[PDB]
């Protein structure tokens, strides 16, 4: 990972089933692949993802202190690490089969679901500085405080002005 | 006083309505096991009313 | 005999952005929160339309 950035969302955000965790992560990598006879690139790209995480552990690392701060030659501080759940939990309304009366019928169970990529984007070896917009708009959308709601590429759009095919049912 | 409205084959829907002794909760029961009605059970009764 | 039916409401939106300095500039077509407004509700038209 290149880059990768950690951002907090608040309750109205965890609410959401895309943002079933409280922890979003942020990452940017360069993807090759390899020729399986011998060890020779034969393409490059850059992918920008972005996941719900979830806390595994703890590890130390270099203190950066800011403005107001100072830090000792040697000083250093413990950080948490992330990873990506399998399932996640909700609360849905439900009913009792079992209920004896009016007063214990209706209830709130709870299910877990699949957990799926926010962002999933892949851009080529030569367009590095896109793939670096996007990812600075991501994180920026991120840090407005809401959710993630643009996710618009020139690149991959149809043909504007085309009314011979722009006509046809789209909804 | 004495209603049941499941008494069909099966536990089905019958010709009858439910009585107070069907309507009341199950829970809201107090049993006396074979004893005199003292004066200590309507304060028992009460709070069990009170309660909800 | 005789039957009874159920239609059911759904939901269609749009929204559109402006940014504040593009508000402050000159205009050669007139106010341009207006022309936004007309598009959106063209594009809806049409959506409409063919959904229909």
């Amino acid at each position: 990972m290149l880059f990768k950035y950690i951002h907090d969302v608040n309750a109205k955000v965890e609410e959401g089933r895309r943002y079933l965790s409280d922890v979003v992560r942020v990452a940017l990598d360069k993807e090759e692949t390899t020729d399986p006879d011998t060890q020779e690139v034969t393409s490059t790209s850059y992918r920008v993802t972005a996941y719900p995480v979830v806390q595994v552990g703890e590890e130390e690392v270099p203190y950066i202190p800011v403005h107001p701060k100072t830090a000792e030659p040697g000083q250093k501080v413990t950080v948490p690490t992330y990873d990506v759940p399998e399932k996640l939990p909700v609360l849905v309304r439900g009913r009792n089969p079992e209920a004896t009366g009016d007063y214990d019928d209706h209830i709130w169970v709870t299910e877990e679901v699949e957990v799926r990529p926010l962002v999933d984007e892949v851009f080529k070896e030569d367009e590095f500085e896109k793939a670096r917009l996007y990812y600075e708009n991501v994180a920026a959308q991120l840090a407005e405080g809401d959710d993630i709601r643009h996710y618009y590429r020139k690149d991959l759009d149809r043909e504007a002005g085309h009314y011979s095919v722009s006509r046809y049912p789209s909804f | 006083f004495w209603g049941d409205s499941k008494l069909a084959p099966g536990g089905q829907e019958g010709l009858q309505f439910d009585g107070i002794n069907k309507m009341i909760d199950p829970e809201n029961t107090i049993d006396l096991k074979g004893n005199y009605l003292e004066e200590k059970h309507i304060n028992w009764g009460s709070q069990l009313i009170l309660q909800n | 005999t005789y039957a009874r039916k159920a239609a059911f409401v759904k939901f269609l939106g749009t929204t559109r952005e402006v940014t504040h300095p593009m508000t402050l500039v000159n205009s050669a077509f007139g106010n341009v929160i207006a022309r936004q407004n007309k598009d959106g509700i063209l594009w809806m038209l049409k959506q409409i339309e063919q959904a229909l």
